[PDB]
């Protein structure tokens, strides 16, 4: 089975962060927690659901209910912001949560400003066609992209570039969609759909 | 304290091989169970393999079946991975770790030492121009540059020969088709363009490249 997790959670300094990992058997297993910087490994804060290895501080503890575990840190610092994994084993493999960002608001928050670029006369000449979705102005500083083609969601032929620092210090990505020249002309409506903060900015093209 | 060290990283072609090593010191490495995780760039984690502390058990990710294998040396407290068939998408960075769980409890409790990592990047790309294509759309007006299908990096992106650089936003290169692919936005207002002109400038020293793209309606 997989774990799933939110991809981002934010709180302020001094408010409890809540990170939840769910999956299909998860409540017959032992979960664990990591904590991961950037450029850093893998540190283990939390495991057999509760239980904190020496040295990590006692803010970090975890529960768990039903199929689901659940990381909290009890008064957050900004020393906390990080990539934390939730893991557990299945009948044949060990299972790794998709991580979540737990952002320490140092800012506002920002929605992020979308702007839908068409493929160029000059690229569709080669048969080929990207689509070019800009994405800024965003904090924190995760996105989930979803491209919808004539309404349908897209599964293939996407890339989307990790967030970076803008330097006003909010985030900025793109996201690519490449398709055949003749899969381009075939369909009348395109659309970038960015989530961030739990609400949805779309931007559309339509022929 | 308790110690991983790895080695053994290396740039490869697709179908190649590379052995992955883990010297472990500050533990009694035959009673632990020791394992291979995974991170490609900007991706979680992903588990690769397990062995057991006594080496009767190992246990991979259906992604590496039937191409990696794992082993121990408990004579030398040495872990390796060897990687044969190597893939583009094995491009990550590759990490040991160790169980806190000793011998039959190794399921059960964590990972609770971590390698630093050692870096495995796999391509069969050559020198590659980019195509240098115009974004445009159907107060202020967003134009851009798609700086498509490169190889290697680097390539450099300004606006104007430089005299441009308020309201740009140069995103960062993801691969895409074993090639890189790199775009940058200017925003403008509206009475500025196409009345004046805009230029994207891009250089690509492995492939002679300067190009200049003209932004129009």
């Amino acid at each position: 089975y997989e774990l799933t997790q939110p991809p981002s959670v934010s709180v302020s300094p001094g408010q409890t962060a809540s990170i939840t990992c769910s999956g299909d058997k998860l409540g017959d297993k032992y979960a664990c927690w990591y904590q991961q910087k950037p450029g850093q490994s893998p540190v283990l804060v939390i495991y057999q659901h509760s239980k904190r290895p020496s040295g990590i501080p006692e803010r970090f503890s975890g529960s768990n209910s039903g199929n689901t575990a659940t990381l909290t840190i009890s008064g957050t610092q900004a020393m906390d912001e990080a990539d934390y994994y939730c893991q557990a084993w299945d009948s044949s493999t060990v299972v790794f949560g998709g991580g979540t960002k737990l952002t320490v608001l140092g800012q506002p928050k920002s929605s992020p400003s979308v702007t839908l670029f068409p493929p160029s006369s000059e690229e569709l000449e080669t048969n080929k066609a990207t689509l070019v979705c800009t994405i800024t102005d965003f904090y924190p500083g995760v996105v989930t992209v979803d491209w919808k083609v004539d309404g349908t969601p897209v599964t293939q032929g996407m890339e989307t570039t990790q967030p970076s620092k803008q330097s006003n210090n909010k985030y900025m990505a793109s996201s690519y969609l490449t398709l055949t020249a003749r899969a381009w002309e075939r369909h009348s409506s395109y659309s970038c759909q960015v989530t961030h903060e739990g609400h949805t900015v779309e931007k559309s093209l339509s022929r | 304290e308790v110690q991983l060290v790895e080695s053994g990283g290396g740039v490869v072609q697709p179908g190649r091989s590379l052995r992955l090593s883990c010297a472990a010191s500050g533990f009694t490495f035959s009673s632990y169970d020791m394992h291979w995780v995974r991170q490609a760039p900007g991706k979680g984690l992903e588990w690769v393999a397990v062995i057991s502390y006594d080496g009767s058990n190992k246990y991979y990710a259906d992604s590496v079946k039937g191409r990696f294998t794992i082993s121990r040396d408990n004579s030398k407290n040495t872990l390796y991975l060897h990687m044969n068939s190597l893939r583009a998408e094995d491009t990550a960075v590759y990490y040991c770790s160790k169980v806190r769980g000793a011998a039959a409890t190794g399921y059960y409790y964590g990972m609770d030492v971590w390698g630093q990592g050692t870096t495995v990047t796999v391509s069969s790309a050559k020198t590659t121009a980019p195509s240098v294509y115009p974004l445009a759309p159907v107060s202020s007006v967003t134009l851009g540059c798609l700086v498509k299908g490169y190889f290697p990096e680097p390539v450099t992106l300004t606006w104007n020969s430089g005299s441009l650089s308020s309201g740009v936003h140069t995103f960062p290169a993801v691969l895409q088709s074993d090639l890189y692919t790199l775009s940058s936005s200017v925003t403008v207002t509206s009475s500025t363009w196409p009345s004046q002109s805009i230029t994207c400038n891009v250089a690509h020293p492995a492939s002679s490249t300067k190009v200049d793209k003209k932004i129009e309606p």
